[PDB]
């Protein structure tokens, strides 16, 4: 099937692609570098950045909902899988400079995707989008009981 | 034997891991520090105090380089720091030893990969008097915390 979204609160959002389950957060901080991390220049590439390859197939679906353009969009980056932080996907969504228009978009989709999203970016300043796979080191305990019970799934 | 960890939170948005650092670690005990993460150079007296903000209650970042690493979170320590992070400058600066006497605060050793990622969240240049990499910078603002875990 499709995967299954929902938001906490303005902070945490959540998917659900098969039995795998993905926090993405949107705030200013960036622990991904251009010149130290891998840069997803076509959808292949998102095979590197997933514990297992399979489940890559769930950004992949999310990264077209969001209305990331294959072909023109500057490339995602994320953390390879070699290392052991986990998983981190940035999208540079940033209110300023070359990601402002890009960034719209992004948000725009998430507004499709996520109805009562919460926009935190703020004007002129860097903004971004974090995928953490659930149970890995890098997405923490935000993908325990006491965060997924109270969010309820749909789509 | 969890791993030793440096990440990054904002104003409650959410915790970032930076680097589970395999560097060399001093424990006092195994502890859980967070705060301002704050530049002091080298770390020596004289880098503490021309500093032109608060240490007290925060994180310090230094280079190896003019002393030893003792000495530099002696420093850090004698200027109520609460953790050493120390990484590794493009530039070796040879270690020269003078006067010194006889570590609690916790001391972890980052790749300057993650010293980068670290500065790209943190605001302010750094003096050109450093001759240090353009990516340096001295502040952590907008709220922002660092959480230092060693195990
Ligand atoms: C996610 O996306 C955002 C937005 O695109 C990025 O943030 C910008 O990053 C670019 C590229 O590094 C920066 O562009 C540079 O801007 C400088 C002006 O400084 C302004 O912004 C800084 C913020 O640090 C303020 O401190 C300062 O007061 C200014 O307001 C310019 O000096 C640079 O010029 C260079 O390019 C010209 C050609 O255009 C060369 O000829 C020059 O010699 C010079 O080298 C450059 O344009 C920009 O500052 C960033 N903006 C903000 C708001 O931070 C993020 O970096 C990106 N994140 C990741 C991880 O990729
Ligand atoms: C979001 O939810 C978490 C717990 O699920 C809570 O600790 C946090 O304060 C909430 N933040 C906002 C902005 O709602
Ligand atoms: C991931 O790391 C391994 C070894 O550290 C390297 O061979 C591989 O090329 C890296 N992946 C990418 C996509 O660069
Ligand atoms: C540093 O000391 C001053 C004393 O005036 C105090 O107000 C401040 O809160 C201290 N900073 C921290 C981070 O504890």
């Amino acid at each position: 099937e499709l995967p299954s979204l929902c938001m906490l609160n303005n902070s945490f959002y959540y998917m659900r692609g098969g039995v795998n389950t993905f926090l993405i957060r949107v705030s200013d901080i960036s622990v991904l570098m251009k010149e130290y991390d891998v840069s997803i220049y076509e959808p292949e590439d998102l095979g590197n950045c997933l514990n297992k390859s399979d489940s890559s197939w769930a950004i992949h679906w999310f990264s077209n909902a969001l209305g990331h353009d294959w072909l023109m969009d500057p490339p995602m980056l994320c953390r390879n899988k070699t290392k052991k932080e986990g998983s981190n996907i940035q999208f540079n969504i940033s209110k300023a400079d070359d990601a402002r228009v890009y960034g719209k978009k992004i948000r725009n989709g998430m507004r499709h995707l996520f109805r009562g999203f919460h926009d935190p970016c703020e004007e002129g300043k860097v903004c971004y989008l974090t995928i953490n796979q659930c149970g890995d080191p890098s997405s923490f305990d935000y993908c325990g009981v006491n965060h997924l019970s109270k969010c309820q799934f749909d789509h | 034997s969890a791993p030793n960890s440096v990440t990054i939170t904002n104003a409650s948005g959410g915790l970032y891991l930076v680097e589970y650092p395999e560097g060399y670690v001093a424990y006092s005990k195994a502890t859980e520090v967070t705060g301002k993460l704050v530049h002091a150079n080298f770390g020596t007296k004289k880098d503490f105090e021309d500093l032109d903000y608060a240490v007290n209650g925060s994180i310090v970042i230094v280079r190896a380089g003019k002393i030893t690493i003792a000495e530099k979170v002696a420093n850090a320590q004698s200027f109520n720091a609460i953790g050493v992070l120390i990484y590794k400058d493009r530039t070796k600066y040879p270690i020269s030893r003078a006067d010194e006497p006889l570590p609690s605060i916790p001391v972890q050793t980052i790749s300057r990969e993650a010293a980068e990622k670290l500065f790209q969240n943190m605001e302010r240049d750094c003096p050109r008097s450093w001759n240090t990499d353009s990516s340096c910078k001295l502040e952590l603002l907008q709220n922002r915390n660092v959480k230092l875990t060693v195990n």
